[PDB]
């Protein structure tokens, strides 16, 4: 990694090999000998290896990873029955807290929406099992009928009307009562919401409100699914709301004196549509096609975003416009498709070029837009980032107080954003995409492509796992998500389990590029949680005090799931955790003089049963070590 | 370090003193004594005379021979010695073009003992013009590898063992036997 | 009053200073405003991260 090992100080003079001038430090011939040009050329010399490795690699032909734009679910909620128009104007940026030391990250509302000001239809009570067979008309007004037949049968349903039903919004259905004698607690009431949609029935989720349901005069605001199309709801023309009853639930209140139905009006609060950290270039040309094959055009904002349709160009044929494919790499394309490639971190467009065959002849991978035709570029994406990702919601711009409608709502956490990546970190890829070249294939390819699918899971390692009953065996990954210290020291545990997520994103992308015929496993190793304890003797002039806390630490910190054991870094997966090597850690431990003994006690994160004490502890090959907290008895003369 | 450094007796392509003017090359110690900083700037005009060959894994230096393990992922952990890398790393970039392939098992256990191995793979290929007929290949996966070593020292079932693990697609289990 | 207000550390227990506050404590309703020493590490009380 280096050429010459010299410096300025490193004086040769060799003139006495061939001269006599015999001064060591003389007038000024030594200050001729003196040659720091020779130091300023070692210098830019020893770094030619680095600039050679980043020569070869556009050889290769890798390039940089665009980045990736975070995207995030908002809901314009108005607080009123009203606009029956379009609330969303696409823009609209919202950011955090302005503050000088870290850049305020700025959003933009890009989706649009459209809702309406239903009413209600009409109103309807049953049972499971048993039709409505009720007023159903005049419910909307009178004829007051007690809800769900107050009894918590297991498919009680009731059926609302809404006029000219709304596909894509979050409304609210007021249903008054009268409620008396019993008060059933707000938390978690044993029902379930629904709507109907193209597909049939879909779950609809909530949001907050007053009341518990039927325990006061109110509304529930339900969230109404993607695919909602009306229906005939008797004499109206309203789409079908379904509310499923479940049992009294392992104990969740249900009442027996459910209140009646007073009233009926329906507000249709708000809509919802997403939006991403990612501006937007439409319809900038960036040149005219030459006849000439391999073209390379410009554009004019760098860090394009990625996504399927990265840039989306078209070309000028007799039809309107000719769209673009696009593919990462110019190998797969043929003498008649239409592919492009996009070096998306400096914003290149490079069309097929003409590789010379064995033969001679020209093998034109790629066709080439007719001479004289019109490129432009359709649509951009540019931005994202690592501090896309919004913290609980609270962009702090929220936007409050808005004069059109009532408040903007951002409450889940935006996901995404993967920062573009350095240029050193890509010398570190160049060994992967030089012998995995994709679709991984072999164990250690798998441990590989698990991080560039998703890098932010801590650590990954792949194992085979119980043989298939036809000889073969499916493939088994694991993963171990990043932990924070949530509790007093030690871990929480239920953070080592991924979120459905990182389970579903990584088999997602290693489906795709697999061997065909062969399942694929993935999830969190085995734990089981052990613990120390011992009687370490203090010194005679040693505050036991200190070595009680230091010695519970220290023996812990051998134990540690993500950074323990000697080396610091997560356990090997399938070390046995054992006294002997325990006991190095229990000797240097300061404040301490001898040791008595020390017993293990195995458990788990699951049952608070302990194991029998042993001193061995037979670990699985896919397993991890859980430390637990410990005591053990220093007994000596402490000070 | 690598104690590198000024090397005797080599000389330049850029001779200080036939840049020296005419007349100023009369002298006898000005000729002689400016002759003297050729050889501190001796060796640097070798390297940048020969820099290709600095990149060549058959004839760079050992320490480039490692680092050029990492240009393409040659797997240079574990050897101690230097001829048994100047094949690894020419040679690594050929085997990952056929990971995975039979010849390309065969050749990577071949490559790091110097013997041809006897492995038996679960399956092969055959046609048939048969509208719709059956396909042969063994019921169960089953992948063998043998070596046919001369001196049998028993830590080559290990080496083996741990080398045909990367080889293996992940996929089917194995056996090793050596001679 | 004869109390003595304490705090956790890394290293142990340290006196926290008081301020003013229109109660004597437990004389009255009230807070006691206590001052924190530089050190104070969390730990495991029950349901809470005390």
């Amino acid at each position: 990694q280096q050429f010459v090992d010299d410096a300025k100080r490193y004086i040769q003079q060799r003139a006495p090999e061939w001269t006599d001038h015999n001064v060591s430090d003389p007038g000024v011939t030594l200050v001729e000998t003196v040659a720091h040009m020779a130091d300023q050329i070692v210098y830019r010399l020893n770094r030619v290896p680095d600039k050679n490795h980043l020569a070869f690699l556009d050889l290769v032909g890798i390039t940089l990873f665009p980045p990736s734009a975070a995207r995030t679910d908002v809901t314009f909620w108005l607080s009123a029955p009203q606009e029956d128009a379009i609330l969303v104007p696409v823009g609209t940026e919202v950011a955090t807290l302005r503050t000088e030391r870290d850049e305020a990250v700025v959003f933009a509302t890009e989706q649009d929406l459209r809702i309406v000001p239903c009413t209600m239809g009409r109103l309807v009570t049953q049972v499971s099992g048993e039709a409505v067979s009720d007023r159903t008309t005049d419910l909307a007004e009178s004829k007051d009928v007690l809800c769900f037949a107050e009894a918590p049968n297991p498919g009680d349903c009731m059926l609302i009307g809404l006029s000219a039903a709304v596909p894509d919004c979050a409304l609210a259905l007021e249903l008054d009562s009268r409620v008396d004698g019993v008060g059933v607690d707000p938390r978690q009431p044993p029902l379930v919401w629904e709507a109907w949609t193209e597909d049939g029935w879909q779950s609809c989720e909530v949001d907050r409100d007053g009341t518990g349901g039927l325990n006061r005069p109110g509304d529930v605001v339900l969230h109404i699914p993607g695919g909602h199309v009306l229906s005939r709801n008797g004499g109206h023309e309203a789409g079908w709301i379904r509310c499923r009853v479940t049992e009294p639930l392992s104990g969740q209140p249900f009442y027996t004196t459910s209140p009646t139905i007073r009233s009926a009006e329906a507000y249709t609060i708000g809509g919802t549509t997403g939006s991403i950290h990612a501006e937007t270039v439409l319809d900038e040309p960036l040149g005219e096609s030459t006849g000439l094959p391999g073209q390379r055009l410009r554009l004019e904002h760098a860090p394009v975003v990625a996504g399927e349709p990265s840039v989306l160009l078209q070309t000028a044929a007799d039809d309107g416009w000719q769209d673009w494919q696009v593919v990462p790499h110019f190998s797969g394309s043929h003498p008649d498709d239409h592919h492009i490639t996009v070096d998306a971190t400096t914003g290149e467009i490079a069309f097929g070029p003409a590789v010379r065959e064995a033969d001679g002849t020209l093998r034109q991978y790629g066709a080439v837009p007719p001479k004289g035709a019109v490129i432009r570029a359709r649509r951009y994406r540019t931005g994202g980032g690592r501090a896309g990702n919004v913290a609980r919601g609270a962009v702090q711009v929220l936007r409050t107080s808005i004069p059109y409608v009532s408040e903007v709502v951002n409450r889940e956490a935006a996901l995404g954003g993967v920062d573009g990546e350095t240029i050193e970190e890509a010398k570190l890829r160049a060994p992967i995409t030089l012998r995995a070249q994709e679709r991984a294939v072999t164990l250690r390819d798998y441990e590989e492509l698990a991080r560039r699918a998703a890098p932010e899971t801590a650590r990954i390692t792949c194992l085979e796992g119980a043989e298939n009953e036809y000889g073969a065996h499916a493939v088994r990954v694991l993963v171990v998500p990043q932990a924070v210290p949530d509790p007093g020291g030690r871990l929480r545990f239920e953070q080592l389990v991924p979120g459905d997520a990182l389970l579903n994103r990584i088999t997602r992308h290693l489906d795709e590029r697999r061997l065909i015929g062969t399942r694929l496993a993935v999830g969190p190793p085995y734990y089981q949680g052990v613990t120390v304890v011992a009687t370490v003797h203090a010194f005679r002039d040693v505050d036991a005090d200190r070595v009680r806390r230091q010695t519970h630490d220290a023996l812990y910190r051998h134990l540690d799931p993500l950074t323990g054991g000697s080396d610091g870094k997560g356990w090997p997966f399938g070390r046995p955790v054992q006294t002997g090597e325990l006991f190095a850690v229990l000797q240097r431990v300061p404040g301490v003089e001898l040791v008595d003994e020390v017993v293990l006690h195995p458990a788990d994160p699951l049952t608070g049963k302990r194991g029998d004490p042993t001193n061995r502890i037979d670990l699985d090959a896919p397993a991890l070590v859980f430390s637990y907290d410990h005591r053990v008895r220093v007994i000596g003369d402490s000070a | 370090a690598s104690q590198r450094g000024s090397v005797d007796g080599l000389g330049s392509s850029l001779p200080i003193a036939s840049m020296l003017p005419a007349v100023f090359a009369d002298d006898d110690l000005a000729l002689r004594f400016v002759a003297g900083l050729d050889d501190v700037l001796a060796p640097i005009l070798n390297v940048l005379d020969c820099l290709d060959t600095y990149f060549d894994p058959a004839l760079t230096p050992a320490d480039f021979a490692q680092w050029l393990g990492t240009w393409v992922g040659a797997e240079t952990d574990g050897t101690e010695a230097e001829p048994m890398l100047r094949a690894a790393v020419a040679a690594a970039a050929r085997l990952h073009r056929v990971r995975g392939t039979l010849q390309g098992l065969s050749e990577t256990v071949r490559l790091a003992f110097g013997v041809a191995p006897e492995i038996t793979e679960s399956g092969g290929a055959t046609w048939n013009a048969r509208p719709l007929g059956p396909f042969p290949g063994r019921p169960r996966p089953q992948l063998h590898v043998a070596l046919r070593l001369p001196e049998p020292r028993p830590v080559d079932v290990h080496r083996l063992d741990a080398l045909v693990a990367a080889a293996r697609p992940a996929h089917m289990p194995y056996t090793v036997e050596v001679t």
